[PDB]
This record gives C-alpha cells, structure tokens and sequence, in this order.
C-alpha cells in the first residue's frame, strides 16, 4: 500500500501546523551558535538564551516560507524554488 | 562545520509548518545561509550588549534587547 | 576659550551638552559625551559632504543639490544601509534599466 | 555618374549624369523656429552608461559604444561629453559616416539606387535632408504647385504638423524608390534634442542589388499611381486605393487654440 | 538657531571651491538632528539597563557600535577616542 | 501625387525612451492643484473649517510621490518574476502582501 | 469626485519613473485606492496631532510627524 504522492504532505501539513513544537535539533542548534560566537573569545551562556534564539529562529524562517510560499504559488507553480526566497527578501527589504 | 547539523528532515519539517508542498532540491543551501546571516547578526548585537554589561555571561535578556532593536519582540522571556 | 578649540573640532561642544542637558535622556552627563558625539557627527557630515562634493564635480557643477545628495547616498554600500528608511526631498530615484526589457 | 559640381550642366531635368540644375543641400534648415522645445531644459544631457578603457585598439579591442549601449538601443546618439570623446560611434549623424551609392538607372519607372558593394544589416545609408515648412504654407503650396503638373512630390511628414520639402534642395536620397519587398527602411534619430530622419539596412545586401525603402502608403488628390516592380505580391499602386485629406496628408495641424473658422 | 555656519566650516576644509544650496543645508540640518537623537536615544537606553545616572563616553561609544556599520563605527569609534583624548592632553 | 510619410517608432522604444527621461529629472508629477482639491476633501472628513500650510501639502505630494514610485519598482520586479511585460493588479496585490500593508 | 484628479497619464508618469514598461488597463483604479488609504492614514495623525495641539492650522511640522510615526522620515521641510 502507498499513499498518492502530496497525500502524506497534506497530512504533514496538517499535524504540523497543529503541534506546537520545536523542530530543530537542541544540541546541534547549541553547537552552532557556540561556534559562531566566536566576537569575544571564552564566552558563557544562559540556557533560556539559546532557548529564545531558537524560538526567534524558527519563527522567522516560518515566516519566511510563508512567503516563499505565495511566490511560488504567484508563479503558478508547486515547488518552491531559491529564486522565489529571493523574490521574497528582495520585496522584504533585505 | 556545525551548519550542516540543521537537517534536510528539520527544514522539510518547518517548510510543512510553513505551508508548502513540494520542496527544490536546492531550498536547504539558502535557507541555511538565510539563518547563519539572522543568528550572525543577533548573537553579534548580544555580544556587544554582553561586552558593554562587563560579563562573561550572555544572559536572555540581552537576547530580548537585541530581538527588540531589530523589530522582533519576543515574549515569554523577560 | 571654547571647547571646540581644546578638542580640536568644529561643531560646538556646548550646545550638544546643553541638549543633552535639556532633551530628558538621564540624570546625570559625563564631561567626555559631548566631545565624542561632536566628533562623530563631524566625522559623518565630513563623510556625507565628501561623496556630494564628488557627485558635484562628476556633472560639471560647483553648488551641491539635494539630487547630488541622493546619487552621493544611494551610490554608498553602507550610507544607504544607515539611511534606508529616509526620503530626500526632490531627490528622485537611481537610473536603472531591468535586463529583460532591453531590446 | 553622379560627378557632383558646382558648375551648371546641359542635362534638363533627369539628374541622371549632371547633378547641377537644381542645388544640393547639407543638414535642413528652417523658417519659423521659436526657443519653444525640449532641447535644454530636460534634454540638456543624456549620457550614456559606461566604463571604458580606451587604450587597446586593434588587439583585444572592442568597439565604443556597439550594440549594448543605453542610447544606441533608444535611438540617440551621443553628445559631445561622451566618456569615450572622440572614440564614440553613435555620433553618425555628426561624423558624416555614409555608405557608398551611385545613382544609374534601372527601370522605366524612374531614377533610383543600386547598391556599390556589399552592405550588412543596420548600416545607416543616407539622411534625409530638404526644406522644413510650418503650418499655413503648406497647404497653399501644394495646390500652387498641384497646377504646375509635376510626377514627383518630394513631401515627408516629420510630425503632425511638420512637412519636410525635398524638391528646390535635396541630397542623394531624393531618387529612391518604392517596391513592396524593402530591404532599406526609415528610422526617427533624436540628435542635439533635433528630430532627424534616417536610412538604415536590413539585410546582408549583395554588391549590385536594389537599395529601396517602403512608403508609408498614400495620396492627394483624386489621381492614383501604381508601382512597377512586382516583387511577389505589390500593392500595385503608390497609395493604395484609400483616399485622404490635404489634412491628414500633411498632418492635420495642432490647432492653435483660437478659431472654430479655421476648420470650417 | 541651526548648524549651518558650522555645515559650511566642515564643506570648506574637504571642497574649497564648491557651494551648497539651502535645500541641501536644510537637508543635512535634517540629517544631524536625526543622527543626534538616534544616538542619544540609544545611550539613554543603554544607561537605564545598567541602572546608572549618568551618560558617558563609553555610553555614546556603545550606542555608535550599535548603531552604525562595520566600516563606519570603526572610524567613528576612532575619531571620538582621539577628540576625547585631545581633550584632555 | 501625395505626401509620404517615414515611418511608426516600434513599441516599447518610446517607453523605455520615457523610462530614461523621467528617471533623469527629479521633479513633481502630479497635478498639484487636484491633489490640493483632494487633500482638502480627504481632510473634510476628520475636522470641519480647517486650513493647511503650503509646505504642509508639498511635503504630503513629496511622500505619496516617493510611496508609489516605490510601490511600483517592487511590483515591476513582481511581475518579471510572473514572466511578464504587463504589469497586473494581482501583482500589486502581491507586492503589498509581501510588504506587509 | 477628486480622486478623478490624478490623471491616467499622471500615473502612467509615475510608473515611468518606477521603471515599468506596459501597463495593464486597471491599475489605475488599482493606484487610485492605494493613495486614497495612504493619503487618509497620514492626514487622520496629522489632523489628530493639530487638534492636540490647538491649532487650527495644519502645520508642516505635523505632516513630519505623522510621517516618521508611519516610519518614513522626511528631509527638507524640518
């Protein structure tokens, strides 16, 4: 048995925009910000720091396919494509 | 090398959040440079904050300042 | 004698520390403020004028204008980073022509 | 065979070998003109966009402004503050860079042009040069000369209320005809804020074939004229069969805003 | 009371034969008034999140690496050290 | 015998040629006397006998001019990304849904 | 009806200048909206900022105001 190609995209769709988790990974999120803090060299950090970074993160990304999405879908077409994220940034302000 | 820790599952999983369907095979290289950029620029103003508060610590709330100056406000923080 | 003289400068020490004095930011000045701000904003109006000086003298002109402003900010990396959300006053826009539309 | 001088000829009216009974003519003139125009007010300058070097010729050399500059493509050419000076190759209508041509005849039908050597596509040939008319002389002249029983009418309509004369002073484009399969064609050149009229190519030429440039159809009055080349599908007649105006021949003008009676 | 006399001091040392219109003296009138309460607005934040009464040096200077660009505050940050010191030596 | 003449611009040539032209100057386009008559009726609505100040509608022409100019210089590249010339409503809806307005 | 003030080739004219080639037959009334929303937005602060301040009077200074309240700062009329 398989699903019809875009059935089970559908139903992601679905169960992830009713979650309300987090979908990157903590540790490798933790590594990176640590290593592209090194602007001053030995730093330390609070937890609820990287937990607000990933917040703020992940929003911003949402909201950026949101829009690569109505491009896409303005070209009259399914795929997103890079093209259309610089659409979306060039129009942004960025 | 640790910006390749942010899977090709974790951006096909925020792109279902986001609403799309069916996903380029070449989203993940801009969209991981989209985010370097965004974290590059916050972690830099936090530091600064950082530097100019005299600790070795970066607390959250100059995480919240540094979203604020930009015109993000977060809530739930502080 | 003037603190502009002391500092070596040009825009006035005193009437930014009156401003700062007057504007309700603290409660309280350092004696350094003025002197430090007084230097950064000559520094970007030395800058500013620079480029709009050379503006000028592209087109055979020698009286600077908004126009020569606007090319002088707009032609600028960072100037028009620091100045994205300001609209200059009969300045109009950069010539420029999209790739798909030429003949 | 065109052997261009000064000194009055025995040939009466073909201007076939002696080119001296009527007088030739450098860029027009004018009658009436009034510092009322675009020409340096809006049009003091429009410069091209360019970075160039200008210090390697004729090895790994490219050409000043070709075909990807900003003004070649909108149909001006430069002015003198060009980036490249004296180097710049818009300035065709100032240089005097012309085409080789010869004038024999060829058909019954009249004089005309056939071309020397061969001549590639987008190659300026002639400028149309002649006499600039204003508003109300126009349509006094032409039923004065109508009487005088003339074949050729050397009339082109610049704008809607311009009229170019070719007849009492003209150059070497005067004797080129119509056919319904043109190679050559007319092109509205903006030079010095002045409209002029040019001839350019359109295809790869072969020495000793036919240089002519289609009219925009028309007549005025009542008589009609055919063409005699026959191609594969010609219109047969100059004008075609539809009858206009004196008006909409010249271009009705733009009327004063005065009065009514000038219609009437 | 503006900045203009001191607008053409500074033009007169980089462009000694030029001239300015009013428009453009207003416009860099317009300019300075922004950057100066860009400037003290960010210092007056940063002075309160420390809780301390007084704007210093070191404020404005936090405030111009906050504010401007890369390339920009460097030289910002050295022209002000330079003023600072020259006005004490 | 008739009056001839040359010949027809091809489209588009005269458009960009008024592409360059009103990029090169740097003046107001709008009719200023409707735009007052507008302005006063717009503000008709929020207090009734009010006066203005003449710099205080140019610096409003000045703004709006410099809104839409921007306005259509993102929906130009809007539609080139649709792959069209033509430029189309559903692109300036675009435009402003992307901007946030 | 003053919005029929601001010609069809007055917008033409304006998207001249924004670099545009052909323009469709609606964006017109399309234009004609915008503006009206745009021009009642900024009127609406700076009429509220002269009744604050007494005024009859619309000053220039209320315009500058509203503006940078939108976020769009204006040099000249300061």
């Amino acid at each position: 048995h398989r699903y019809r190609p875009g059935t089970v995209a559908l139903r992601e769709i679905r169960r992830y925009q009713k979650s309300t988790e987090l979908l990157i990974r903590k540790l490798p999120f933790q590594r990176l910000v640590r290593e592209i803090a090194q602007f001053k060299t030995d730093l330390r950090f609070q937890s609820s720091a990287v937990m607000a970074l990933q917040e703020a993160s992940e929003a911003y990304l949402v909201a950026l396919f949101e829009d690569t999405n109505l491009c896409a879908i303005h070209a009259k077409r399914v795929t997103i494509m890079p093209k259309d994220i610089q659409l979306a940034r060039r129009i942004r302000g960025e | 090398d640790n910006i390749q820790g942010i899977t090709k599952p974790a951006i096909r999983r925020l792109a279902r959040r986001g609403g799309v369907k069916r996903i380029s095979g070449l989203i993940y290289e801009e969209t991981r440079g989209v985010l370097k950029v965004f974290l590059e620029n916050v972690i830099r103003d936090a530091v600064t904050y950082t530097e100019h508060a005299k600790r070795k610590t970066v607390t959250a709330m100059d995480v919240v300042y540094a979203l604020k100056r930009q015109g993000r406000t977060l809530y739930g923080f502080g | 004698k003037t603190r502009s003289s002391r500092a070596g400068l040009q825009f006035p020490v005193g009437r930014v520390h009156r401003l700062l004095r007057k504007g309700n930011y603290a409660e309280r000045v350092g004696a350094g403020a003025p002197v430090y701000l007084a230097a950064v904003l000559e520094y970007l109006t030395a800058e500013i004028l620079e480029l709009a000086g050379n503006a000028a003298r592209d087109n055979k002109k020698t009286r600077i204008i908004p126009r020569h402003l606007q090319l002088a900010v707009r032609n600028d990396e960072e100037l028009n980073k620091l100045l994205g959300r300001v609209t200059i006053a009969q300045g109009g826009v950069l010539p420029n022509i999209q790739s798909v539309l030429l003949p | 065979d065109d052997f261009r001088d000064p000194q009055r000829w025995k040939e009466c009216a073909k201007q076939g070998k002696m080119p001296c009974y009527f007088d030739l003519i450098e860029e027009n003139v004018y009658l009436t003109e009034r510092k009322k125009n675009k020409s340096h007010r809006d049009i003091k300058r429009m410069q091209c966009e360019c970075t160039p070097l200008s210090k390697d010729e004729r090895a790994q050399g490219e050409i000043a402004c070709g075909e990807d500059c900003l003004n070649r493509l909108l149909m001006i050419e430069c002015s003198s503050r060009c980036p490249n000076g004296d180097y710049c190759s818009n300035r065709r209508f100032q240089r005097k860079q012309h085409a080789d041509v010869e004038v024999i005849l060829t058909e019954k039908k009249g004089w005309g042009l056939r071309a020397a050597k061969d001549l590639p596509s987008n190659t300026f040939v002639l400028e149309y040069c002649g006499e600039v008319l204003d508003h109300k002389e126009f349509k006094a002249r032409v039923k004065e000369y109508a009487r005088n029983k003339n074949i050729h009418y050397y009339f082109m309509a610049l704008k809607n209320d311009e009229i170019i004369d070719a007849t009492q002073k003209g150059n070497c484009s005067r004797f080129m005809n119509h056919s319904c399969e043109p190679n050559c064609e007319t092109q509205k050149w903006t030079v010095n804020g002045q409209l002029r009229v040019g001839f350019f190519t359109t295809k790869l030429v072969p020495s000793g074939s036919e240089l002519t440039f289609d009219y925009q159809f028309q007549r005025y009055g009542k008589e009609a004229q055919k063409c005699f080349c026959g191609s594969a599908n010609c219109r047969g007649y100059l004008g075609g069969e539809n009858r206009v105006s004196i008006r909409a021949a010249g271009g009705k003008m733009k009327k004063e805003r005065s009065r009514k009676k000038d219609s009437v | 009371e503006s900045y203009a006399i001191y607008v053409y001091k500074v033009l007169k040392q980089v462009h000694p034969d030029t001239g300015i219109s009013s428009k453009a003296m207003s416009i860099m009138n317009s300019f300075v008034n922004d950057v100066f309460e860009r400037i003290a607005g960010e210092a007056s934040r940063l002075a309160h999140y420390n809780k301390r009464s007084t704007i210093t040096s070191r404020e404005i200077q936090t405030a111009v690496r906050l504010l401007l660009p890369g390339e920009l505050a460097k030289h910002a940050v050295s022209e002000g050290t330079k003023a600072v010191t020259k006005y004490t030596s």
